[PDB]
RNA sequence: AUGUUGCCAGCACGUUAUGGUGGGGACUCGUGAGAGACUGCCGGGGUCAACUCGGAGGAAGGUGGGGAUGACGUCAAGUCAUCAUGCCCCUUAUGUCCAGGGCUUCACACAUGCUACAAUGGCCGGUACAAAGGGCUGCGAUGCCGUGAGGUGGAGCGAAUCCUUUCAAAGCCGGUCUCAGUUCGGAUCGGGGUCUGCAACUCGACCCCGUGAAGUCGGAGUCGCUAGUAAUCGCAGAUCAGCAACGCUGCGG
RNA sequence: GUCUGGCUCAUAACCAGA
């Protein structure tokens, strides 16, 4: 996967660390991902105790997924930003496994949106 | 005389109606140096066509503002304004078919943000 | 001889007060008048951005309207002149004497 | 009709016909054509061999075209690069000279986009 | 951006144009004297409270006339301060220019002195519950208010965090066109920065 | 290009420059700060010191560069690749 | 159309021929609000089959049509959380309408040099029961013949 | 904006009046007609000798009070922020918000 | 109600040049006042209630169409670069003046648009219909000179009058092209010019001659739009000496 | 098996053709 990082103001090596551990995530998306990109800034103010702001946005196949965190270094911010993007994908999946379980079955037990109406005859069954 | 008007999104029409044959003088020119188009023409006579007064009232137009379509709608109005001048009880007749009926249909205003009156920006969600 | 009186102003109601007004004290030195004829309003329209910064999508839009009178005399008696240079106007209205 | 080296297309309107020279294009095969005094509208079958003379010598005559024109727009391209004026150099990289912006467009210039 | 100037909105219908002449030509310079005029009549008088400011033209002579709570204060016994008003008036380049003093018959009816007097309130000493009741109270007992809305925002108290504070009693009909309301917004001078006070004030409404 | 009318321009502190450099037919080099000037026949053989932005650069007129201005002779912003 | 069916356009009858589906048909080759240059394409169309055949362009207009209207279509249904293709029985106004489309745009791939003679001979082709609209009628009956198994839902 | 950019824009003005009213205005009618002798007259050369600040070329609109170079309005001489906020406050006559 | 700079139906003078001219409120039109849609009425459902369906009348029928108007708050959303401002910092400088350069750099990536890939078209000739808006050191006509940008010249206009041509293009008619990387497409490049500006090198627009690239309808995926709308065509304005305007804001076919 | 069209979020499986 090849991602592109718009930082900003002095963060030196975010750039090359944050390259890496997003790219890593190519194998979780369960889709081709079309594009990848991330986005470095700091607060300021040095009254933020968190000032580092790291934004993502990945086109998994048309659908986007995209998080943002705040940590005190670049490293911090792209390891909690990482993680963000891994349950983001994890409850994207779609593919069947992902949506195995909330597919009605059975007959008559349980109800769900989706679930197959029952075919009721004309007369009252008596 | 009797002399009526016919409006139709811009376009002005001023007819004087009198009960020689039927030649039709638009700004001295005929219904074929003006409106060469059959359509347009049809919707011209069609007040005549169900008033059954084809070919005798001699017609005197004028035309302002607009295009040829606009003149067009504008001037079958106006004759049928001068038919029900000169003619009351055949009301029915005309106005079942509608063409008693101004058309309020006018160009949309254009609004800012957008590149035309509804027409909207390309949004890119990636 | 006649000469134009040419009235234009931002308020209606202005104009129309200082065209009757000037009708009135024509007709009282005795002078003959065509009325207050309409002339179309002038339109002047502007576009802004509310936002000081970005936000250009967001815009307001402004108008000035200027409402146009026009007055006509006859027999241009100096009675008539010397009330027409003592006649006394809101300043909103404005008087163009031709 | 073989027109100074050229090989005319077998069935055209003379002007446009003429166009094809390299030296030609619309404008200056209708005033040509006017000036000489043929036919605008002919087809290119129907020339006559003094037609094809005349039509020789008079470009020769009062026109520059095919090899020539080629090398004399080379040489003005070389003498512009060997002075090392801006537009020298501009052409030397195989960049626009004109002034067009080259950070996303000038791939007539850029040739087919490469990925590095 | 929630709400639009209350004037603004009935600039055609209900309020008036503060500035009355007309200029094809010299509409340019006739704005840029006005704008100075009423800038230096701000920065000239501010004991007095200064509800509205009217400028008036017709070729070389210019006539402003402004509202104050308290005309005593700005007009000189001798003629002292219109002495002062008018050479540096006359300095402004408006050729002849003339004043009217005027007073205004009910000042806690009137938004601006309402907002002018909370904030010089909020400026020194007090709690601001205590300044918007009593601007509230003080309103609502004049005759003709039938509804008063108060609302400051900023570090209120000194606070590091800003915060926006507003009570209303009575209708205030904003969104209603032919309602008229009264709108004042004046700026609170504090060492910790800068409170805005805006006031909102309706009092039935005007049909024509 | 400008137009024929108003003919070629020059600034005037060269100009007098090189009418005084070549009164007395020697040609050093002259330091000069207007790009925009044009080339006249009249500095066939003059060497010009032109400006760049940070320095100037050395100019020395031919034939073949006559009309043009001082300023494509000194490329302004460096580039060397990626 | 949450709230309900939308009212329909009551297009006029044309002029020259007193037909709708003449009017429906130009309306469906206009392209870009040039409509004279729609009419004269399609009066065009209908005056070259009236040469070739020898008769009227309507009658055989409309033969075109009945050999090219379609009467069963495949929609997708989901169901209990699962689609598939079901065969579905078309409305008569839905059919003239595909059955006009197919005809415009088969005879815009048609390769006669020009649109009149390419829609003439398009709609000559469906009156004689050979052209791609009779075909691409075949295959769509086919696909919903051939998936009559879910016309139970 | 800032004060002396503010400053600076007057002196412009007050250069040009000065300057560009006859002096860098007779030179410009002296090279309008191939007719008149302008290459022996150096007009080129002595219009160049006047100073930069004579030419209205120069020259910005800036808003009247506050200084703000972009978004100007050649009808009041205000930024684009400024005429929001006066017309707003009633306090150019004859402006309001459109509708149509 | 109203007649000028706007109409001209009936009257007269017109000379090709037309309301052009004397005249006239008749019809438009301009701009003031007012009427007109209120489930007002009828029939049916309805708790005899809200509300709903259909019909009559009417220009318009059920908040007629479109605007302006944006509740308490949210997102420490944006703006200390419109402005103001607490605190901190600079003050022989982070202030201030000037010339030159840069913001236009390009192996690429993303986004918004314009032009195309053609015959529902290209080119040539003839020919018909708009609205809105702008104009004083500005609009600028007739005429003359260029092929064309344009040059000379200045009529009349603070403008329902004059100029933007009398205003358009798509449209209609006629001729030609004959399915081709072409009479498509116009990029790039060479030469020659015009205008603005003190000055078009970096870095303006336009004009002429020549040059004639990719492009054969575009993968995954994705966007806008329910009627005078989408699509398409032209016109105008702000900023503005000039323009990067294919952008934005409006107008009509 | 291989090339499409249909279908699926895409490959799959199923359907219509060469």
């Amino acid at each position: 996967m090849d991602v592109d990082v718009s930082t900003d103001g002095e963060l030196p090596g975010a750039a090359e660390y944050a390259r890496e551990k997003i790219g890593r995530l190519s194998r979780r998306a369960h889709r081709p991902v079309l594009h990848a990109r991330v986005r470095l800034t700091r607060h300021g103010d040095p009254a933020v105790e968190r000032p580092v702001i790291a934004q993502a946005n990945l086109d998994v196949n048309g659908r986007q997924v995209r998080a943002q965190v705040e940590g005190v270094n670049a490293r911090e911010a792209v390891d909690r930003l990482e993680a963000r993007l891994r349950s983001r994908l994890e409850r994207i999946a779609e593919h069947w496994e992902a949506r195995r379980g909330g597919v009605p079955a059975e007959a008559g037990r349980e109800w769900r949106h989706e679930s197959e109406p029952a075919r009721r005859p004309g007369y009252f069954p008596r | 005389p009797i002399q009526t008007v016919g409006r139709r999104k811009e376009a002005v029409v001023r007819v004087r109606l009198v009960p020689g044959t039927g030649q039709f003088n638009l700004d001295g020119r005929t219904l074929e140096n003006y409106f060469p188009n059959k359509v347009h023409q049809q919707l011209i006579k069609a007040p005549l066509v169900t008033v059954d007064r084809v070919d005798q009232f001699d017609i005197y137009a004028h035309l302002d503002g607009g295009g040829p379509s606009g003149q067009a709608g504008a001037l079958r109005l106006a004759i049928a304004r001068a038919l029900i001048l000169v003619q009351p009880e055949d009301r029915p007749a005309l106005k079942k078919a509608g063409f008693l009926t101004r058309d309020p249909r006018a160009i949309e205003r254009k609004k800012y943000g957008l590149k035309k009156a509804r027409k909207a920006p390309q949004y890119s969600k990636r | 001889q006649k000469i134009r009186i040419r009235l234009k102003a931002y308020d209606h109601e202005a104009i129309d007060a200082s065209a009757r007004k000037i009708v009135e004290t024509v007709t009282r030195t005795g002078a003959s008048v065509v009325g207050p004829v309409p002339l179309p309003t002038e339109k002047n329209v502007y576009c802004v951005i509310r936002s000081p910064h970005k936000y250009k999508d967001s815009r307001e839009h402004f108008e000035m309207r200027t409402h146009k009178r026009l007055i006509d005399i006859l027999d241009p008696t100096p009675k008539t002149v010397d009330a027409l240079m003592r006649i006394d106007l809101p300043a909103s209205v404005d008087v163009n004497i031709q | 009709a073989r027109l100074v080296g050229v090989d005319l297309p077998r069935d055209k309107r003379m002007e446009i016909a003429l166009t094809y020279i390299y030296g030609i294009g619309r404008t200056r095969s209708n005033e040509i054509l006017a000036a000489t005094g043929i036919d605008k509208n002919m087809r290119t079958k129907d020339l006559t061999d003094d037609q094809v003379t005349v039509l020789r010598d008079y470009i020769e005559g009062n026109l520059k075209v095919e090899g020539d024109l080629r090398r004399e727009v080379q040489a003005d391209i070389r003498r512009k690069i060997e002075i090392g004026c801006y537009q020298g150099l501009r052409h030397r990289r195989g960049l626009p000279v004109r002034g067009q912006r080259t950070k996303t467009n000038a791939r007539t210039r850029k040739g087919p986009k490469r990925t590095i | 951006g929630q709400k639009i100037n209350p004037h603004g909105f009935r600039l055609g219908i209900t309020t008036e144009w503060k500035s009355r002449w007309y200029a094809d030509k010299q509409y340019k310079d006739y704005v840029k004297e006005d704008v100075a005029i009423r800038k230096l009549l701000a920065t000239g008088l501010e004991r007095a409270g200064i509800a509205d400011v009217e400028i008036e033209r017709t070729r070389d002579r210019v006539r402003v006339d402004i509202h104050t709570a308290r005309p005593g204060i700005v007009i000189g016994r001798r003629g002292t301060e219109a002495d002062r008003i008018r050479a540096d008036l006359e300095k402004l380049t408006g050729k002849q220019v003339q004043l009217n003093i005027l007073e205004v018959k009910n000042p806690e009816s009137q938004a601006q002195l309402v907002a002018q007097g909370v904030a010089e309130q909020l400026s020194n000493r007090v709690a601001f519950r205590r300044a918007m009741r009593k601007a509230i109270q003080s309103a609502m007992r004049q005759p003709n208010v039938k509804g008063i809305r108060v609302q400051c925002s900023g570090r209120l108290g000194g606070a590091e965090m800003s915060r926006s504070e507003f009570y209303r009693e009575g209708r205030v009909p904003l969104h209603t066109l032919r309602a008229d309301i009264d709108y004042g917004l004046y700026e609170a001078k504090t060492t910790f920065g800068r409170i805005g006070v805006k006031v909102w004030i309706y009092k039935g409404d005007i049909v024509g | 290009p400008r137009s024929l009318k108003k003919g070629p321009f020059v600034d005037d502190h060269l100009l007098k420059k090189v009418d005084v450099q070549n009164e007395k037919n020697t040609k050093q080099v002259i330091k000069t700060w207007s790009r925009r000037s044009t080339i006249i026949p009249d500095f066939i053989g003059h060497t010009f010191a032109v400006h760049d932005g940070r320095k100037h650069v050395p100019v020395f007129v031919t034939e073949a560069m006559v009309g043009h201005k001082l300023g494509e002779f000194a490329p302004t912003r460096t580039f060397k690749g990626h | 159309p949450r709230k309900g069916p939308a009212p329909k356009r009551p297009l006029v009858n044309d002029p020259v021929y007193g037909s709708q589906l003449v009017t429906q048909l130009v309306n469906k080759v206009l392209l870009e609000g040039k409509k004279s240059l729609a009419e004269r394409i399609v009066y065009g169309a209908l005056e070259q089959a009236r040469e070739k055949t020898g008769t009227d362009p309507v009658v055989t207009l409309k033969r075109a049509l009945d050999n090219v209207k379609p009467a069963l279509e495949v929609r997708s249904r989901r169901v209990g959380g699962a689609t598939y293709q079901v065969p579905v029985e078309v409305r008569p106004d839905r059919s003239t309408t595909l059955a006009l489309r197919w005809l415009v745009n088969f005879s815009r791939q048609r390769r006669e040099k020009t649109m009149v003679e390419r829609l003439a001979n398009e709609i000559l082709d469906a009156s004689n029961g050979l052209g791609a609209s009779v075909k691409r009628r075949e295959d769509t009956h086919k696909m919903a013949e051939a998936n009559r198994a879910f016309a139970h839902y | 904006a800032k004060k002396s950019k503010i400053v600076k824009n007057e002196q412009r003005r007050e250069l040009v009046q000065r300057y560009a009213e006859r002096r860098a205005e007779l030179k410009r009618t002296i090279r309008d007609p191939a007719s008149s002798p302008e290459r022996r007259a150096a007009a080129v050369s002595a219009l160049q000798r006047l100073p930069r600040d004579s030419s209205p070329v120069r020259l910005r609109n800036r808003d009247v009070v506050d200084g703000r170079p972009r978004g100007h309005l050649r009808k009041f001489g205000l930024s684009r922020v400024r005429v929001r906020e006066m017309a707003h406050r009633g306090e150019l006559p004859g402006v309001r918000k459109a509708s149509w």
